[PDB]
């Protein structure tokens, strides 16, 4: 149930490959409910 | 005796005179303003062939009231029926100057005379004998120390021809008129009337009689209705006054015609008592099929009464009326929105309360935040249901957070409904419970479930405790760390520490909206949230400033509320805790007996026990007397919301950034006593220092040492008597002697020799150590010639030994 | 400018990438460096821009995971306009782990938007004028910057150089120095001088200037256009045919043309057809006025044409000026709209700029949340609430929790339209409910058949109109002498009057202070049932309260605010006049306080003087003293036995520093306290303390002692006594000694001395005599005299 | 001064309808306090 | 109100009068009685 | 307070200032305070 800070660790803990795409969010997706390593993995 | 004359009010005159030829009245008679006229024919008609009044009189600026002198004497009231409790009241006069009426007893009820605006002659009146009146005293002297009185039978005209009573301790004869006074009779012959002559009247009477022992020239009743030659000597068997009886029928009738009477006035009497009363001891009740008292399972079995059958309550003040009830016939309304107290006074009041019939409502209210103060309210009948077909009605309380310690309290409702309606403070669940309880859950069978509790948390979780450590002033506290979903909106911990001498405490017991404070709330800011959540530090707190030997009690985090999901980090199991016992305090001061060395005794427990007080210690460090004189040549006669929404922005920003920014693909000991005997010693104020400690035990832990010291008689006494021997030298020279058992303890009180020549006056000289042991005896001073008596004294007052003085000649030159 | 303009970066993941901007002077976008892990202190050796001077829209910086100060990355950002903002911040500075100096030294402007610094544990010189950029700083947000934990020793170079050398600005009376970094501090222009700026000497510089001046007053050397650049200077506008473009700048026609070819036919979203309208190279041309395809110019308004604006997904979530701006001229809305506002810092001016065109909401408005929504007329054109689509129980209007909503609109002019949908109202504490019945009656959907609640609606806002003003004020230093005037259709209507009343220090009282929620308050609460409504209205007796007790130099506030007992369901609307901040006419002072004089010399007095506890009013110029020199007594006091013995027109504070007085001198000093003297004789009762000249001592025997020589061993001395011997000599002590033989002490007090004329010897044995004479006084003992030698007879 | 239909209109506001508020409170200190005890109790 | 003084004194003049003509309707028939 | 807190952390530490003293410090921070 990582929520803020933890958020941020728990993607650079995660991949380094695509380092996050850029040209109901995260936040959405994984702080209130508790996101898993597939969606998660997927922002990178 | 003759006519009876109903009692009718009195817009006229000739009505003001009502004595003509009904001796009683049957009803209530009073004089009133009446016709604006002047006193032409009260300030000298006479009549008092009445003798008797049934009911209370009452005076309202009457004009006749100019001057009274033999208007109508030999006035013994009934009482039957009362104004404010008085059978007689002297009030609202304006123009009144002389006070001469001349008043026996007035029965059932007091006399008023306070705030009179003209009044006189009532320090002359011993109102003692007609009535006591101690529940009112208002019988003062108006205008008496004015001198309003213008006509006395007493020492202000000389001879005293009339009898005289003690007033306030003075013998004030009994002053009406310039010469008349009330009736005397003797102190035997009390409350049924005499002679002139002060012959008695039979114990039928009432008031004074024309024929002694003749209870026909009497107006009085009989208790059983005999009607005729009536008896009234009231044996054991008849239970009202001394001559008056009510025997077993009078006082039933007496609540006969109250027994439907749901009002004021007629009243319930009861038969047990010697005398017939309505009231009945605080633990004794009217018996429902027997007409004697009879005891209550509880003390104070009074039911209060109800007017229009509403009693509302509000500010406090509105229950006062409400101090102790059993059972209240009619229904209820409640709203209190504010107040300085919720226990201390709306539990003084409606805790006691028992049993309700029909409705009670909480209309809307604030200060109550815990509804439990209704201690002993166990059914609410509701068969009479006031609005909605309800029964107890809960309404616009916006704090109100319990209503019972439901596994304690077990009130059931037979008949009725309830609704909750504006509760926000208050979680279902206590709801549900008080409808279980209640007995009207299902059995039975209108709740809002949006306006009742859910601004506040429920459905809560458990907050385990862990490490614990306390010292004697000090406690330290540690528990399990828990955290809701989104960990940043937990803004913290709220610890609740509060005295506990009872292991008997509930959470809202002591409070309310008014803030009481019962207890004591802390707040300790959240851990830094760790990875491996084993790794992470244990939530932790210590508190300081405690009491080294209470029964401490301890135990809710704080949460932003999020309107997708409801969660609060709950409460914790009322844990209770002692800090470890310490050193006691300083003893109790302490109270020696120092009679003899062989009696000494201590008398004292302080408070701060820190510890259950068991080891008591003693010490003494002194010496008894000096001995420095007792060896040297000495004498002894000449020795000399705003932050939870910056809490909430603060998130609001936080998920904007991470949403739009990431996007997918010695000693003496005693136990319990106070203390045996202290003894061993030998005159002195010995010093004793005793100490206190906490248990007997070497690691027992004492106080400062408290300090005793006190002064014992001295067990030894005469110590030389015997013929003073003596020896004659031939140049006028004598010689003294004595044996001394010298006991370096104590001082001889006297310890001289007197000497004394034959009709001469009497000298004394001082003793000596240096005369047994150095000189090996003593010298007088220049002795004239003649015959001389010596004699030897020592005692540590004595009982009176004669020495013998062996009377001898010296030489004559 | 020196250098091209580039638009928005979003530089993450490496540094290499951050090689893109090395050419830009200024930026028409955002600039975002997000995310680098792999950084240390070592791995920014070589980076820097000095040559970027202006971004448009805003900055951001996200974790660096080695950046420290940016004092070496862009040392001349010099302004940010501010046109796009970052969720009403233009400058966010989040999560700078190793963050240490801010930098930015040489940033003048921020003309929009506030700056938002947070959670960085390395950042702690940001309590060094953010009045001197940003026009708004209660907006601002600051927190969580390890310099609220206080650990930092603020080094600045203006301050830790030693003496001061860098500018200060007040906060509060502070007054302490700011400075970005330990190399630079502030450059604040001269206070004359206005957001043009100012050179490096400190003087105003051009209009059209901002922030730095290469040249002063020069339009083609200024360093920020303050309104426009076309080609090396700052303009106001765009006279030949260049037209404004981003409001920072002016192009011609033939850019705008190539631009707007630029995605005519590009595949590139957010891009738009830009038309020349108002002289102006607008996006989209505004409702009413619509481009034709034959020149890129905006035709006059073809007939009512609305302008639908289809809102994603058919919802927005208003919370922020950087989402209303996504808004601005849309005058229908094809959605529905959910204004969620939090945390303070009301909006209503952004919210009115950018909605205060919308006229038709397609969907249901909504207002939840919203804690600083104060009013609802910024949607000053709002006529239809279309309603198509409502929330949940059919409502389209919604006001689930607004903690400060009372205006809702303006009934007096303002017309509304609702097609279908309810309307609902809860947890509003302030929302009055005659607003809300008026909003019922105006299409509040009356008719439709057609979910309020009753009491959470308002539950803490009066509705009382008749304001029974106060008929005339008279106000006693001491009591309240004062009354209100009277006026429902029934006595039964009226209640009572009661009054609130407290002492005002200030102005700032308001109705809610002191209220029911507030518990405790100061409010002085009477309640005065109202006299006889006599049939002559000009009979009307006008209830007062006049209250006394009154401290005579306070404002003072007076609120009636009647109540009324009626339904909850109807009532009157109740009566309530203007609360007034009555003053109070200052009286005469009480007691002077802290009456302590010492004598500064013999010869001179001061002392200081304070204030009572609370002055009646607010001064007084002279202080009294004892008429006395010194007793007479003391001239003539024996001490010689062995071991047996006006006013000063000063103020009285501090201004006593009187001189001149006699060396020896100790008497009363008097002071009063007064509050006016000249126009009305105020005075309180006057004070009274002593200062003491003893501590001094000038002037011992003068002149030297000779000898009288008799031949019966006597030997007489004289001498004078000084003319100012610091007050009065009490003594003389005199010693006399033979050659070779002990020494013999005698004493001579001035009462001896005045028959003697100095001191006689007795005794002396015969041979060669000495002696040795001195003075003493109650200031202290004087010095010895010289000796004198005689001979005494020898027999 | 207030010693004429002001102070009647104060008593007679503060408690309705030889020792009076014309030596009382007319010509000497006063508050309002002192002004019901003239009126009737 | 006339309930103090002025109601005594009109009594004087011409369930007490509290609750008679205090609080309720009354002329001066209903004084008297 | 500062010396008491040398005392209380003593205690809470098991076996292992002008700061606590004027902020009233709390057993989470005298925790590792007092771990040497």
């Amino acid at each position: 149930t990582l929520c803020g800070a933890e958020l941020v660790d728990a993607l650079q803990f995660v991949c380094g490959d695509r380092g996050f795409y850029f040209n109901t969010g995260i936040v959405d997706e994984c702080c209130f409910r508790s996101c898993d390593l597939r969606r998660l993995e997927m922002y990178c | 005796p003759g006519e009876v004359c109903p009692g009718m009010d009195i817009n006229n005159l000739t009505r003001l005179h009502e004595l003509e030829n009904c001796s009683v009245i049957e009803g209530h008679l009073q004089i009133l303003l009446m016709f604006k006229t002047r006193p032409e024919d009260f300030r000298d008609l006479s009549f008092p062939k009445l003798i008797m009044i049934t009911d209370y009189l009452l005076l309202f600026r009457v004009y006749g009231l100019e001057s009274l002198k033999d208007l109508f004497p030999n006035l013994t009231i009934r009482g039957s029926r009362l104004f404010f409790n008085y059978a007689l009241v002297i009030f609202e006069m304006v123009h009144l100057k002389e006070l001469g009426l001349y008043l026996m007893n007035i029965t059932r009820g007091s006399v008023r005379i306070e705030k009179n605006n003209e009044l006189c002659y009532l320090a002359t009146i011993d109102w003692s004998r007609i009535l006591d009146s101690v529940e009112d005293n208002y019988i003062v002297l108006n205008k008496d120390d004015n001198e309003e009185c213008g006509d006395c039978p007493g020492t202000a005209k000389g001879k005293t021809n009339c009898p005289a009573t003690v007033i306030n301790g003075q013998f004030v004869e009994r002053c009406w008129t310039h010469s008349h006074c009330q009736k005397v009779c003797p102190t035997i012959c009390k409350s049924h009337g005499c002679t002139a002559e002060g012959l008695c009247c039979h114990s039928e009477c009432l008031g004074n009689c024309s024929q002694p022992d003749d209870p026909t020239k009497c107006v009085a009743c009989r208790n059983f209705y005999l009607d005729g030659r009536c008896v009234e000597t009231c044996p054991p068997p008849y239970y009202f006054q001394d001559w008056r009886c009510v025997n077993f029928s009078f006082c039933q009738d007496l609540h006969h015609k109250c027994k439907n009477s749901r009002r004021q006035g007629c009243h319930q009497y009861v038969i047990h008592n010697n005398k017939c009363i309505p009231e009945c001891p605080s633990g004794y009740t009217m018996n429902s099929s027997n007409l004697l008292c009879t005891p209550c399972l509880g003390p104070c079995p009074k039911v209060c009464h109800l007017l229009e059958g509403e009693k509302t309550i509000d500010s406090v003040t509105s229950a006062q009326e409400l101090r102790g009830c059993t059972v209240i016939n009619g229904s209820l309304i409640i709203n209190i929105r504010g107040g300085n107290n919720l226990a201390a006074e709306l539990e003084a009041n409606l805790g006691l309360i028992e049993e309700i019939s029909g409705y009670l409502k909480i209309r809307r209210s604030y200060a109550l935040v815990s509804l439990s103060f209704f201690r002993k309210l166990r059914l609410i009948r509701g068969e009479t249901l006031e609005i909605g077909n309800y029964s107890f009605y809960a309404l616009d309380n916006q704090n109100l957070r319990q209503l019972w310690d439901w596994s304690k309290h077990n009130l059931t409702i037979t008949q009725g409904k309830l609704f909750f309606h504006y509760n926000p403070k208050l979680c279902l669940s206590e709801i549900h419970k008080m409808e279980e309880v209640s007995g009207t859950k299902g059995r039975q069978e209108d709740i809002a479930l949006k306006t009742n509790g859910d601004q506040a948390s429920c459905e809560n979780e458990l907050l385990k405790f862990s490490y614990i450590r306390t010292s004697f002033d000090k406690i330290l506290l540690r528990w399990e760390p828990y955290w809701p979903p989104d960990f940043r909106d937990l803004l913290g911990f709220m610890l609740f520490y509060k005295e506990a001498p009872y292991q008997n405490v509930t959470e809202f017991d002591g409070q309310d909206a008014c803030g009481s404070n019962s207890w004591t709330v802390v707040d300790i800011d959240p851990p830094l949230r760790s990875n491996d959540p084993k790794s992470q530090n244990h939530p932790g707190w210590l508190m300081r400033g405690l009491k080294p030997w209470t029964q401490y009690a301890i135990f809710k985090t704080l949460v932003t509320f999020s309107d997708e999901r409801r969660t609060y980090g709950a409460k914790s199991d009322i844990i209770y805790v002692q800090t470890d016992a310490t050193n006691p305090s300083v003893p109790l001061d302490p109270i020696s007996v120092s009679n003899s060395s062989s009696q000494i005794i201590l008398k004292w427990p302080p408070s701060d026990p820190n510890g259950n007080i068991t080891h008591y210690l003693v010490f003494w460090e002194r010496q008894a007397e000096d001995s420095e004189l007792f060896e040297l040549d000495y004498c002894l006669k000449g020795l000399k919301l705003k932050e939870l929404e910056e809490s909430s922005f603060r998130k609001t920003f936080e998920d904007y950034l991470h949403n739009v920014v990431f996007v997918p693909r010695p000693f003496e000991k005693v136990v319990n006593k106070e203390s045996l005997v202290i003894s061993g010693l030998r005159f002195t104020g010995y010093r004793i220092e005793l100490q206190a400690c906490n248990q007997d035990t070497p690691e027992e832990r004492c106080s400062v040492a408290a300090y005793v010291s006190a002064r014992t008689m001295p067990e030894a006494k005469d110590d030389i008597v015997g013929p003073v021997t003596h020896e004659i030298f031939e140049n006028n020279v004598v010689h003294l002697m004595w044996q001394e058992p010298k006991e370096p303890n104590g001082l001889i009180v006297l310890y001289e020799v007197s000497y004394r020549r034959y009709g001469d006056e009497e000298l004394h000289l001082c003793v000596s150590r240096k005369h047994f042991a150095l000189e090996r005896g003593c010298r007088l001073r220049g002795l004239s010639p003649g015959n001389y008596s010596v004699r030897i004294r020592a005692t540590s007052a004595g009982n009176g030994s004669w020495t013998e003085p062996t009377y001898f000649y010296v030489t004559d030159y």
